[PDB]
RNA sequence: GCUUGAGUCUCGUAGAGGGGGGUAGAAUUCCAGGUGUAGCGGUGAAAUGCGUAGAGAUCUGGAGGAAUACCGGUGGCGAAGGCGGCCCCCUGGACGAAGACUGACGCUCAGGUGCGAAAGCGUGGGGAGCAAACAGGAUUAGAUACCCUGGUAGUCCACGCCGUAAACGAUGUCGACUUGGAGGUUGUGCCCUUGAGGCGUGGCUUCCGGAGCUAACGCGUUAAGUCGACCGCCUGGGGAGUACGGCCGCAAGGUUAAAACUCAAAUGAAUUGACGGGGGCCCGCACAAGCGGUGGAGCAUGUGGUUUAAUUCGAUGCAACGCG
RNA sequence: UUGAGCCUUGAUGUGUAGGAUAGGUGGGAGGCUUUGAAGUGUGGACGCCAGUCUGCAUGGAGCCGACCUUGAAAUACCACC
RNA sequence: CGCGGGGUGGAGCAGGGUAGCUCGUCUGGCUCAUAACCAGAAGAUCGUCGGUUCAAAUCCGGCCCCCGCAACCA
């Protein structure tokens, strides 16, 4: 966002603030207002968030090897 | 293939240089399975060599490979719908290959009379970069410096 | 493109054999340009059949149809090779 | 002429082209290059190697300016936008700031809609 | 009569609940000016389009419209539809703690009445962006479409009309009862607020599961369990939510709602396969990497076809055609 | 602010050959200099990146023409442009 | 019927000391092929004649074609 860094020179330091909310922004801005399918989109993200939480709680039972 | 990366086996070297690297340049000349045959026809193409460009013969036969070996391959990748021509860098095990292979195919059209003059005309125009063998290790890298816009490496 | 027209106990006519062209004439331009063609009648005491092999410029495609007085059996034949021909189309367009 | 020593060197890095311009502190032009002008036509405009090409050729036809420190400024999602860079602290330039000025609306006008 | 249902009041609390007015910043577009020069824009590629009359990029200033990034949350509120910047004014409901009060005042309703996304309609404005229609460029056998460049109604505001949605939780409203677990959100009580602590207790809400239920899928204290009150609705598939009639509407149309004829099925859930231009993983001269061929030549041979008195018969995609 | 024209001047005009960023023609071995030299403190223009001009010196009293190559010989000097 | 301007690969055109670029046309590569793009090559005695100097597509004459502006009130 704003690097003025000493030193030698490698972004590298850059990319750590840039790639944190400046491309993920830009592509859903992209196009198309959606207006309903945010809300499906949402919806499926959660439903399979609580499916890595419920399952990966359940799979630390056994694991076969 | 998908798997079996293949044992290599060795080859017998040449009986009157110490090499290898000419006796796997007389297995890609020997057409039909015919060794004496191709073996004639190398000798009597690199002492004449020698006359022609005054040095001896072993070490005049790679510096006109020097001149027609490449460093970049393009390829055909096949990504998305299409298929464009990626370039990647040669290993040195293909690379002389790929470089006796081109002095070949010059050799049985540029029609002269004799196979053995034929390969020893332009043995010597590789040193003087003028015959049509360079002018395919220079049109491959002319095809692969213009896609250097295709690649996730930068050597 | 070029027919080989074939029958195992029906000896085409020369009427049969011009409804066979003319209808290979539409599954030519109106789907994909094609190599060779063989087409081959059979009559099995119920069912007339007949099958086409086509030959592309990727591969051979095969369909056959039985139907009920020679004259179905070919107009079966010709719309099942015809989807089989925008299947392989856009399996080599792919924009 | 006026032999300015430190600039701005705006970075436009758009899906299908990167325009690189190079301007002084107050805001005013000096020189730009495209990768459309570089050679690169088509498919190969999208290239990060491109906006590479891009950079060399604004990094000169500035010479005539003297330009030894600049300030960095990218602007769009681009295939280059740090392959540019590469291409100008290898130039001999002294980068000072680099800096994100793409537009972000706080919700504003309605983008056309996806393409099937 | 009674207070347990229902309701009033006293204190608080949370909230994109609603209506009205103001205002802020980011961004798009346009206009004007400075610098600056040959490209920009677009796509799988390309062209239409824009630009040497100076575009695009960049900087300053201005105009205008619409929408409120982050916060933003299987979060909150509302009867549903729905509601997101900030500030003020008017205003609705829910909820909790401790009491006080009236004393069955309740529940549910055909008709009726109101509210009711989006598109549309009328009158008057506004019009940045987006974008039906339409126009051009592509793609294609064709492309009337998807893609591209433009672009008008519309989207916005005020006041009316429309009264429809997969208006969905495909689950009417109300009340009671019946094992649990993990949370979210929002009040509140007590104890050591002695520490973001511990114990409780309400409201709404999400998920997973027990009994039981269900054709199965699943549901599972917010039931689709066990019951009671009332209402709406269903009666094989097509015809058809159509015709006619009535009512309503400016119109589009909505609503109510058939029959003749026709079929022996239509359908739901699950099962095994098969298939997918679904996903993952693996192999094969399958591709790649190479070498030598075929297709072009003459000839040998087999077949199709034609010919003939007969050119015996059989083999016909791969897996018939130097085959029996 | 700005064209255009005139005058006064001041710069500039590397093909090849080649000691060299020689404009043309003509006259043409005399001017330059201690009115404080080459080298350079220096600052630019041009820049066909090779050479020339000018500002100030702390140096201080020097340099070319004819004689080498060129279609041409030298802003050696001067005149007309 | 005189003033001007232009005659350069197939075309459009750039350019006193050597003829260039896009298309089309010749291929290479690639593609399933046409394509699209990428990579090389041929494409001119510069309209024709003369001379102006060492040397002319360039500068000057005359001719031919063409586009302009007029002179267009026998």
């Amino acid at each position: 966002i704003k690097v003025r860094e000493n030193e030698p020179f490698d972004v590298a330091l850059r990319r750590f603030k840039r790639s944190c909310e400046k491309a993920g922004v830009l592509a859903e801005v992209r196009r198309r207002e959606f207006y309903e399918k945010p809300t499906t989109e949402r919806k499926r993200a959660k439903a399979s968030a609580v499916k890595r939480h419920a399952k990966k709680l359940a799979r630390e039972n056994a694991r076969r090897t | 293939p998908r798997r079996r990366v293949i044992g290599q086996r060795k080859i017998l070297p040449d009986p009157k240089f110490g090499s290898e690297l000419l006796a796997k340049f007389v297995n890609i000349l020997m057409v039909d399975g015919k060794k004496s045959t191709a073996e004639s026809i190398v000798y009597s193409a690199l002492e004449t060599l020698a006359q022609r460009s005054g040095k001896s013969e072993l070490e005049a036969f790679e510096v006109a490979l020097e001149n027609v070996r490449p460093t970049v391959e393009v390829k055909s990748r096949r990504v998305g719908g299409s298929t464009y021509q990626v370039p990647v860098e040669v290993r040195p095990v293909r690379r002389n290959a790929l470089a006796m292979r081109w002095i070949v195919e010059a050799a049985r059209k540029r029609g002269d009379k004799s196979m053995a003059l034929r390969l020893a005309n332009e043995l010597s125009d590789a040193a003087e970069n003028k015959g049509t063998a360079v002018k395919k290790r220079e049109d491959v890298h002319r095809m692969a410096e213009a896609n250097k816009a295709f690649a996730h490496y930068r050597w | 493109m070029q027919l080989n027209i074939t029958g195992n106990n029906v000896e085409i006519t020369e009427a049969l054999r011009e409804f066979v062209t003319a209808k290979f004439a539409k599954l030519e331009q109106y789907f994909d340009r094609i190599n060779q063609v063989y087409v081959v009648l059979k009559v099995e005491k119920v069912t007339h059949t007949s099958d086409a092999t086509l030959h592309v410029d990727g591969g051979e495609l095969h369909a056959s149809a039985e139907g009920q007085d020679m004259y179905a059996a070919i107009d079966g034949l010709i719309d099942k090779l015809a989807r089989q021909l925008t299947k392989h189309k856009d399996k080599l367009k792919q924009h | 002429r006026k032999q300015v020593s430190d600039g701005v060197a705006h970075i436009h890095a758009s899906f299908n082209n990167t325009i690189v311009t190079i301007t002084d502190r107050q805001g005013n032009a000096l020189g730009w290059a495209t990768a459309g002008g570089s050679g690169f036509r088509g498919s190969r405009k999208s290239t990060p190697f491109a906006a590479q090409v891009a950079a060399e050729r604004c990094a000169d036809a500035v010479k005539e300016y003297g330009i030894k420190n600049l300030e960095v400024m990218v602007k769009g999602p681009g295939p280059g936008r740090e392959s540019t860079i590469r291409a100008l602290n290898a130039a001999g330039f002294r980068i000072t700031n680099i800096t994100d000025v793409t537009p972000i609306p706080h919700n504003g006008c309605r983008p056309p809609k996806k393409r099937r």
